[PDB]
């Protein structure tokens, strides 16, 4: 167990790219949604007042 | 005429300042942008209303002259 941990040790950054790429998209998904549903939501509320 | 191809153009703009900014405050400012112009156009076509208003009490006058007239010669021919 400690030799993998030790292998994988200098392995540790591609792992990390993948991550942060993977947050970023997940990070805009949110956004892109959130305008949307903000359009979503004038057109239904302010649209009638 | 003038506020029509404004909406469009930032609709437009808008499509793409995501890309060209993700991470940018300005979208939101751009949706409210958006949302204030739409309280505009809203805003500016009830000025018609008033004067739409005022043009429906005139035949009401109108009308009855048009009716009062009908009533007395058919009842000056009876």
């Amino acid at each position: 167990r400690l030799l993998a941990l030790v292998k994988w040790a200098n392995n540790a950054g591609k792992v990390e790219k993948c991550a942060m790429i993977s947050s970023f998209l997940d990070q805009q998904a949110i956004l892109f949604v959130d305008t949307a549903d903000r359009l979503a939501s004038l057109a239904r509320d302010a649209l009638v007042h | 005429r003038k506020l029509n191809m404004s909406i469009l153009i930032n609709f437009l703009d808008l499509l793409d300042i995501l890309i060209r900014s993700p991470g940018s405050i300005k979208r939101e400012e751009k949706l409210e942008d958006l949302k204030l112009l739409f309280v505009h156009v809203h805003h500016l076509i009830n000025e018609y209303r008033p004067h739409q208003a005022r043009e429906t009490l005139r035949v009401m006058m109108e009308v009855q002259k048009r009716q009062r007239l009908e009533t007395a010669e058919r009842f000056q021919k009876h």
